[PDB]
């Protein structure tokens, strides 16, 4: 347990700043769960990008285009990022593949600067649990909305 | 599809930058007018015949049934100035409505929010800087503290007999001075004869004892002693003061424009957007006057970055004339929370880019 | 008997009741017929191309009827490849070219994409399933085609 | 027949397949501007009229007046990413409207869902290997932390000491995380003093 | 005129027809995309609001409110072929509606009702022939026995201990022999343990 005392010249103040010792209080904690973490910004979904747009044409047929899809749906993470961070989606994604491919993956979007940085290097990490989850996840609640030919609700 | 219940809307992006916007500067040109020994008294009449006749922009607030969470955000505002000090109710709100209605346009020209803020907060963190780097420090001493609590009784129902409250105010405010607490001056106001038969009653902890010919202007003799003591109570927090009619807006203006030229950069307009923002204060001061804004803006300015800062718009004469040789002053705390409240609403406001309601 | 059937969670053992009951029923159909054919769309196509022939050799209004409910058992593999991805007409044709060339437990592996032997795939159904499956729906066709008015009142 | 008389819903065909993403697109785009360090909070006020002003998907799809059963599926997986990891729940739901998204072409193309969903799946389990043979095991960091937590305070209320609190935030997790229990900082908030004098009992 | 009483359906021979096979048809395309081990399921939320999603067709039509007659006869197959057999009960209904297709073909054309429902029931004996001529006939023995209860809990949840599920099915029935009688195996789902652990009491 704890105990943070925390003080503040008005409610108001003593009200955000709780909020705000709560967002550095989950970062500092997936930093240090699991040994295996990767560079956040958009860095992983960059390279599963461009990978498994190489595994669709290296397995043909109607997974092909499921899986070049599948690569297109992953680098709009980096791209919403920058949409949110009031850079260029469009500029900052592109240029984050060829920089993804020349300075190996540790190369994510830094939406404080705005330009592809080494997430690795600036000490952007977070638990790859994470990672798997967030796809997992994603991915089951597809599967089901489109395995959905009808339904009955009723008032 | 109905992605989310049936009839809740949401606004999204653009569309929420707007409806937000718009609303909250539209309420804030309503109590507008009220700025100013020239007040325009609205006489609200609610849905059932009332008729509420006030100057204060929180009491109007409380008046008018709003149903856009923006401008419901507003009547909030006037609710946390309101209940600090209470005077400048009308200034917060006034100021938060422009601040977004000189954002919006930057917005015409496509300057994504993340940017703004960013220069709103940190503008917002310079006035405060400005404010105490142009206060005029003023003494505890019961003469000063006389004309701050009477500054501060010169506009209500108590100002028949201001003189006599301020003597009250001071006495308990001096008191109970440990950083004073304003919960240990007991208010005992008793229906019958004028203000005038008063009298503090002494003590970690006096007993005024007020006195009022009515019901209504007892609690209001309750109320503006209670604010004549607040500014006492400042007096012991923020021993500042700032000269008021403007000045102070205009100068703080000056500086944030010149500073923006100095940080260049996108963010080199939104500094002067506000500087611009705060000339609003003197305008619609002197518009209450009947005279030329614009031309006032002008000589304002003129004589302003001239001669020193104390020169403020003059009311009574229409023209700009130094503050300070008139000796108007207005604690800076006054002036310090308004820039503070004002800035901070009109920032997270901005932030604000959909509301789930329900229709 | 009595099968007592504890388990952790309930989703997990009102599954292993569920499966077990059918784990019977297809048993409980094996005792009053011990045959089993390769389920996944064989034994409709045979059928459907055993009756197509049976057709041509009783000729007339009776050939014509009996392609017609031939034609209807080809739905079966139809669909199988429908939802599975396949194309169905094609995967039919596909399917009857090779259960005329392979064997009758040639059927359609909605995991290979494409024709396979069935019973090397380990995929069969109790004889009764099946010949159930054919009387129940049929006789039923039969019961409503029959019906030339239907007046209740109200 | 009339099956399900007055009242009754029930989607078949293209008419739900389609009207699923939809419903997982306005919801997705919704928290889709809350990721970032300069997320864009939403004011969620349901029926009694309470304000709720978050940042969190998760919060905001669980205070949000859905209807559509496809919609509410995102909730879902909010609150599975919640209650496994935490942030990036809103990731989780707007990458599940794109995989969507992407699909529907395929679909408009005559590649029946069940093609797609077996892409997906394939492709999934190989997502995760890739990123398994890139995985960074490290053993925590203080330096990054820091840097995290002053640009996560950087657009509220507390930017302007946004650094000496992101201090006791890196120091209140490192010291009290294993699995770090969020259900030991416990912030008191008392009234008085500027928020420089915030201290954190050691 | 008046010779039906007020508010009365009265459909005649070629009216009638076109209904049913219409409500049927309708009624078997409808669970046709739920077919297949890859089938679809579909959310059944009656009134009272306690949703069913089930892939089974008989579970499928049991618990949709049918108001046509005719449509209500599919109903009958379902349930019929998943108490004569289990599985396969969505086939039954498909299968049907189809043939109903097929033959309203002739129907347009000039064949009578009859001879048609004489027709097709002369398939049925050949059909029925060809199948069971082809079959592959089995064995008492408990190997065999094995086989239809191994390969019949797979796909499910129950294949994780699908090889104890399936020993206990044929110790249960090889018991009920008096033909085999599913109401002397007495189920009971308890909870304790796992499914690893379960036993069947003689």
């Amino acid at each position: 347990s704890a105990s943070v005392i925390l003080r503040g010249a008005n409610d108001f103040m003593c009200d955000e700043m709780e909020r705000s010792l709560h967002d550095a209080l989950c970062v500092v904690k997936r930093v240090l769960e699991s040994k295996s973490v990767v560079p956040g910004g958009g860095a992983v979904e960059a390279a599963l990008s461009i990978y498994l747009e190489n595994y669709a044409t290296s397995m043909g047929s109607r997974e092909q285009l499921a899986i070049a899809e599948f690569a297109r749906s992953l680098p709009v993470i980096p791209n919403t990022l920058a949409v949110n961070a009031a850079q260029d989606s469009t500029d900052l994604v592109a240029k984050l593949r060829a920089f993804h491919n020349e300075a190996l993956k540790w190369i994510g979007l830094d939406l404080v600067n705005g330009k592809p940085r080494d997430n690795k290097q600036a000490g952007v990490f977070e638990p790859t649990i994470v990672k798997v989850k967030s796809l997992k996840f994603a991915t089951e609640a597809a599967i089901t909305i489109l395995r959905i030919d009808d339904l009955i609700k009723l008032h | 599809v109905l992605v989310l219940s049936q009839n809740t809307k949401r606004e999204s992006g653009r569309k929420v930058q707007s409806g937000n916007i718009n609303a909250a500067k539209t309420i804030a040109d309503i109590i507008r007018t009220c700025l100013g020994p020239k007040s325009m008294m609205k006489m609200l009449l609610d849905p059932m015949g009332g008729i509420v006749m006030t100057n204060d922009g929180n009491a109007i607030l409380r008046e008018i049934q709003v149903q856009h969470p923006a401008a419901k955000s507003m009547i909030e505002i006037s609710r946390t100035q309101d209940e600090e000090v209470g005077d400048g109710t009308t200034s917060v709100i006034i100021l938060a409505g422009e601040m977004l209605s000189v954002a919006e346009h930057f917005l015409e020209q496509q300057m994504h929010p993340t940017v703004v803020i960013s220069a709103y907060r940190k503008a917002l963190d310079d006035m405060i800087s400005t404010l105490k780097k142009i206060s005029i420090p003023v003494d505890s001493n019961r003469d000063t503290m006389l004309n701050i609590i009477n500054s501060s009784i010169t506009t209500k129902v108590i100002s028949r007999w201001s003189s006599l409250a301020c003597n009250i105010a001071l006495d308990a405010v001096k008191t109970v001075q440990f950083i004073d607490i304003k919960k240990y001056a007991r208010v005992e106001k008793i229906p019958g004869g004028i203000i005038e038969d008063s009298c503090v009653l002494r003590p970690k902890a006096c007993t005024i004892l007020l006195r009022g010919a009515s019901k209504e202007i007892l609690s209001e003799v309750e109320r503006n002693l209670q604010d004549a003591m607040q500014v006492c109570r400042n007096v012991l927090l923020d021993p500042q003061l700032v000269p008021g009619g403007g000045a102070s807006e205009m100068a703080v203006a000056h500086a944030l424009t010149e500073k923006s030229k100095a940080m260049t950069g996108v963010e080199q307009w939104p500094y002067r957007a506000v500087a611009q923002a705060l000339e609003v204060i003197p305008r619609t001061l002197i518009q209450n006057c009947g005279a030329s804004t614009i031309r006032l803006l002008t000589s304002l300015r003129a004589k302003h970055t001239q001669e020193c800062e104390t020169w403020g718009v003059n009311g009574e004469t229409g023209t700009l004339v130094d503050m300070k040789e008139l000796g108007i002053w207005e604690p800076l705390a006054v002036k310090l929370q308004t820039y503070k409240t004002a800035v901070e609403t009109a920032v997270l406001l901005l932030r604000i880019d959909d509301i789930v309601s329900g229709h | 008997v009595t099968i007592v059937v504890r388990g952790s969670n309930k989703l997990v053992i009102e599954e292993a009741e569920r499966s077990i009951h059918d784990a019977l029923c297809v048993i409980r159909c094996l005792v009053k017929k011990r045959a089993l054919i390769a389920g996944g769309g064989a034994p409709e196509i045979e059928l459907a191309l055993r009756l197509t022939e049976y057709s041509r050799t009783l000729s007339g209004m009776e050939s014509y009827c009996i392609r017609a409910f031939a034609d209807a058992m080809e739905v079966i593999p139809s669909t199988l490849a429908e939802n599975a991805g396949l194309n169905p007409i094609s995967t039919v044709t596909e399917l009857r070219n090779r259960h005329a060339q392979g064997e009758k437990t040639t059927g359609i592996n909605v995991r290979k994409g494409g024709i396979s032997n069935i019973l090397e795939e380990l995929v069969v159904q109790p004889l009764l399933v099946s010949v159930s499956a054919l009387t129940l729906a049929t006789e039923t066709v039969r019961s409503i085609l029959k019906i030339d008015d239907v007046v209740n009142t109200r | 027949e009339g099956p399900l008389s007055v009242f009754g819903d029930r989607s078949t065909g293209e008419a739900i397949r389609s009207q699923n993403v939809m419903a997982a697109a306005s919801i997705a785009n919704i928290v889709k501007s809350s990721l970032g360090p300069v997320g864009l909070d939403k004011m969620l006020v349901d029926d009694i009229g309470d304000v709720t002003i978050t940042n969190d998907g998760a919060t905001i799809l669980k205070l949000l007046e859905v209807e559509h059963p496809a919609a509410k599926v995102l909730c879902e997986l909010a609150d599975l990413q919640d209650k496994e990891v935490g942030d990036g729940t809103t990731s989780v739901v707007i990458i599940a409207a794109e995989l969507l998204k992407n699909a529907d072409e395929l679909v408009k193309q005559k590649i029946h869902p069940t093609s797609v969903i077996s892409g997906y799946r394939l492709a999934c389990k190989e997502a995760v290997r890739y990123i398994s043979e890139n995985l960074i095991i490290n053993t925590l960091g203080r330096d990054c932390l820091i840097n995290a937590a002053k640009t996560s305070m950087s657009s509220k209320v507390i930017g302007i000491n946004g650094d000496f609190f992101a201090n006791l935030v890196v120091d209140a997790v490192l010291a009290i995380k294993y699995r770090y229990p969020v259900n030991s900082i416990n912030v008191l908030k008392a009234h008085g003093r500027s928020q420089m004098e915030s201290m954190l009992i050691n | 005129g008046r010779g039906k009483s007020a508010y009365q359906d009265r459909d005649k021979p070629a009216q009638i027809r076109f209904s049913n096979i219409s409500a049927a048809k309708a009624v078997a395309d409808a669970i046709r995309t739920s077919l297949g081990p890859k089938g679809m399921d579909k959310m059944i939320q009656d009134g009272k609001g306690d949703v069913t999603i089930t892939n089974d067709g008989a579970t499928i039509l049991k618990q949709m409110q049918v108001l046509h007659p005719a449509a209500r006869m599919l109903v009958e197959l379902s349930k019929a072929q998943d108490i004569e057999a289990g599985d396969g009960t969505t086939s039954v209904v498909i299968i049907a509606g189809s043939l109903l297709d097929s033959c309203t073909k002739l129907l347009q054309k000039g064949i009578h009702p009859t001879i048609i429902s004489e027709s097709f029931q002369k398939a049925l004996e050949k059909g029925i022939e060809i199948l069971t001529d082809m079959s592959r006939p089995v064995e008492s023995d408990r190997e065999t026995l094995l086989n239809s209860a191994a390969t019949s809990l797979n796909s499910k949840v129950v294949s994780q201990y699908s090889s104890l599920l399936s020993p206990m099915s044929v110790d249960a029935v090889m018991k009920v022999i008096d033909s085999v009688d599913l109401r002397d195996i007495k189920i009971v789902k308890k909870l304790g343990g796992t499914i690893d652990d379960c036993e069947l009491v003689e």
